[PDB]
């Protein structure tokens, strides 16, 4: 038998990124916000009729490469983006270091096709207001930390999959999910 | 409302009054006690 | 649950008795030597306007500003038990701190406050504070009532004097040697409001500040500021 | 006891002219409820009890009971849905027409006059 | 081995919990009544450069300059539970002595630092001390939180007001009879802070006397010595 | 906890419909379509990503008759009417009774405020074809009895609600709802 939860469960494919020779220590290949990033229309409508929802993220990052490409990434994850002190977001963006202090998993093209991370909901609100929209609690991203080292320059499509989970659903309403 | 409030005009109103109360649950809870929003007074009046 | 106020308020409050032990501030005076009323619980008369160059509200006291104390009380018609009593100085007089505060019982002096005049009302209970050590005056004041329940803001009479059975027939004489002078109040250990009515008449607090008829806010009240800059 | 103290606070009408959907009445669900002063006409108004005595502090939460008196006779029949619309204001209940919006996503509180 | 660290230090330290409850100076004020966001935890904007004759490095304070609490602060997310405020005076003045402390809510009011104006903010939560008796004021501040969990420096708001959730929606009111007063505050027994970042954007402390550039190292910070003398 | 069963379990608004003296015996007051007439945007984003369904379906009438008036209407079922032999389809809007013979209950205003009917789902098909859209599966149809009798004439509404019971979902599909 299924049910809403299942398809909040479902894995999306979110993203296929770039990432090329040329890109250099702490280029971000992407910054996604939770729940931002998953709200597909899929979600969307099964979402509907609720005030809100919380849930911990799954993050599944997939990365083909092949023998003598050697590089390297961080997943990293940030809270509550939208409001922190501006200076943190960008120590970020300044500086891979500031980075690696977070919440993160390596990832070694030459060893592993594949990573995973696990974020839970943390916030000072319960659960994301879907109707206020009221800040997305977190965000995952991704910054090189060793840049892709092939011979003559070429470039690598960095794929996302992605799911929630431990999920917690708000009073249902007439209101309308947040666009 | 669902349906219009059908009545013999005949011998009633057509028309009806509704009231509504309100009172607070058990689980209601109030804190943080300081400057109250209202201030309360012997008399009010307009000024001359 | 109370799961909610323990992770955030981190009390939780469940009677206004628990409230009314606040000290807060009722009224202010000019004297030296002052009679107060000690439980006269009515609160200012109060007026409103519309009109350009005019001050919107303006606030009539008879014996004081709403205390939280006042405040609770209008919504019940009864009261029983005593007082407590707190006291301010403008003037910290290393050579005079003292402050008297003495049970006052004329019986023919008016339940409504009024400057010191009598010179013999010899032996009384006296209770003696000093301002420079120990910065503010504090008392207690046992409800000493002809009855065993009294009324909220009796409407006091010419002559009503201070032997209306209708509260306490007792007032404060307060003997400073500060020229102004801040009073405050809670009730006391074992006091009690009772029959509750509804909502007492009343207006925002907030909105005392409203100026919109060009005539700037005049209404202030007695807090700790308005009282020690002036 | 006290915040437990009914507060008369408002009412309207039904009748024969009420339509299928047509919203007959709103509330924002809160505990500042006010009347008007009778004898002047300020902004602020006239707080119910509740209001006053919640009016003490700044934080509140909890739910509130709401209680509807149709004053009516037997010879009166119709329907009313109470509905409960959590995160939305009283505008946005009702369509241009005064009609009812998604009623489909909530508690709803058929009430059978006869 | 715990040896080291009781042959040589005579103490041994484990969290920055224990050092968050060291209080330490955050802001100067001139005035005798001044509104205060608690809460805030922001700490200066600063400005570097080489260029001669100007001063290396200059500090916009927001809210104010960085205790230990923010120092710390800096490196987490989130924060809960209350803090301490201690208060030094400019002036101990002898016959007006007194500091009220007080709870702060109006609700449009705005969180950042503001002089007193508002004379209509009767019966509030007020605490007293007495500045020639006891030399500093003290103080204890519940969280008093609408949520369980609130933000490291939130970005306030024009009209966030006093009204933000991602805070305690709290202020102070210090009302002195000082012209000069200096503010510190440590963290209160409940107090934790959440989910470590990393470092914060930081500069050398040590280097803020560079005076390189000819033109005299400017930059000072709120110390005891800084305020008494002047 | 929360799931798409309950969702299609939600009682819906259907229709008020008018019912006036004038109206005679066997006058239709209304046709519906199952599952058509209770395909609301609600529904339709639950059932989003499924082959198709199956169920039950529970036809609550509201009329609110006052006291002075009587009145008798039906409410009855009949089976995938698209595909009925027309002579069927039409030997109901000829004559009461061809519909008094089917799945049906009577109501009677002047005693009941309301009455109900369950329709279990029944075809050739195992479930209504979501894609497809073929054939509806049956149709509820509210003639009159018994012609609305007040002294002077008048009208009044005949309100419908509804859900489902008993439900059974298809293989999930990236086929789009049948608009």
């Amino acid at each position: 038998t299924h049910s809403i939860i299942d398809f909040l469960e479902r894995p999306q494919f979110i993203g296929s990124f770039l990432w090329n020779t040329s890109d250099i220590e702490n280029k971000e290949i992407f910054s996604l916000k939770l729940p931002d990033a998953l709200m597909s229309p899929m979600i969307r409508e099964k979402l509907s009729g609720f005030t809100s929802f919380s849930a911990s993220t799954v993050f599944h990052i997939q990365v083909n490469a092949h023998p003598f490409q050697c590089g390297r990434l961080v997943l990293a994850a940030v809270p509550v983006p939208d409001i922190l002190p501006l200076h943190r977001l960008n120590m970020l963006s300044f500086d891979v270091s500031n980075v690696i202090t977070l919440p993160h998993v390596q990832l070694d093209i030459s060893k592993e096709t594949e990573v995973l991370l696990k974020i839970p909901y943390v916030s000072p609100f319960v659960q994301y207001d879907l109707v206020t929209k009221f800040t997305p609690w977190a965000a995952f991203l991704a910054h090189v930390y060793a840049p892709l080292n092939t011979p003559s320059a070429a470039s690598l499509q960095v794929n996302v999959f992605a799911h929630f989970e431990d999920i917690k659903l708000g009073f249902p309403t007439s209101a309308i999910v947040a666009q | 409302a669902l349906t219009p409030l059908v009545s013999s005009s005949a011998v009633v109103s057509s028309t009806i009054d509704v009231l509504v109360e309100v009172k607070a649950s058990d689980d209601f809870e109030v804190a943080v006690p300081n400057t109250p929003l209202w201030l309360p007074v012997d008399s009010l009046t307009e000024r001359p | 649950d109370e799961q909610p106020s323990q992770e955030c308020i981190g009390e939780r409050i469940l009677s206004f008795s628990e409230l009314i032990k606040r000290n807060s501030w009722r009224y202010v005076s000019d004297e030296k030597s002052l009679i107060y009323p000690a439980y006269a619980f009515d609160n200012p008369a109060a007026m409103y306007t519309a009109a350009d160059k005019l001050p919107v509200w303006t606030l009539t006291p008879r014996s004081g500003f709403p205390t939280l104390l006042t405040s609770i009380g209008a919504m019940y018609a009864f009261y029983r038990g005593g007082i407590r009593l707190k006291i301010v100085p403008g003037v910290a007089d290393q050579p005079k701190p003292l402050v008297e505060v003495a049970l006052f019982t004329m019986q023919d002096q008016g339940y409504i406050i009024k400057a010191n005049d009598y010179s013999t009302d010899f032996c009384s209970s006296n209770i003696y504070e000093n301002f420079v050590t120990k910065g503010i005056a504090e008392v207690q004041t046992p409800y000493y009532s002809r009855v065993n329940t009294s009324v909220v803001s009796a409407p006091v009479l010419y002559n009503a004097g201070n032997i209306s059975p209708l509260m306490p027939n007792v007032m404060y004489k307060i003997t400073s040697n500060s020229s102004n002078i801040l009073l405050g109040h809670s009730a006391a250990d074992d006091f009690r409001f009772g029959f509750l009515l509804g909502a007492p008449l009343a207006i925002s607090a907030t909105a005392l500040r409203d100026n919109f008829t060009g005539s700037s806010a005049t209404v202030s009240l007695p807090t700790f500021s308005n009282f020690y800059l002036s | 006891y006290v915040l437990k103290i009914p507060n008369y606070f408002s009412r309207f009408k039904y009748s024969s002219t009420s339509l299928p959907k047509q919203v007959l009445w709103t509330s924002p669900v809160h505990p500042q409820i006010i009347r008007n002063h009778v004898t002047v006409v300020d902004a602020p108004g006239q707080p119910t009890l509740l209001a006053y005595a919640t009016g003490f502090f700044k934080y509140w939460r909890g739910g509130l009971v709401y209680t509807f008196r149709f004053v009516k006779t037997n010879y009166h029949s119709g329907r009313v849905q109470i509905t409960f619309h959590p995160f939305v204001g009283y505008d946005d209940v009702m369509d241009s027409d005064g009609k009812i919006v998604r009623d489909e996503y909530v508690y709803r509180v058929v009430v059978d006059l006869r």
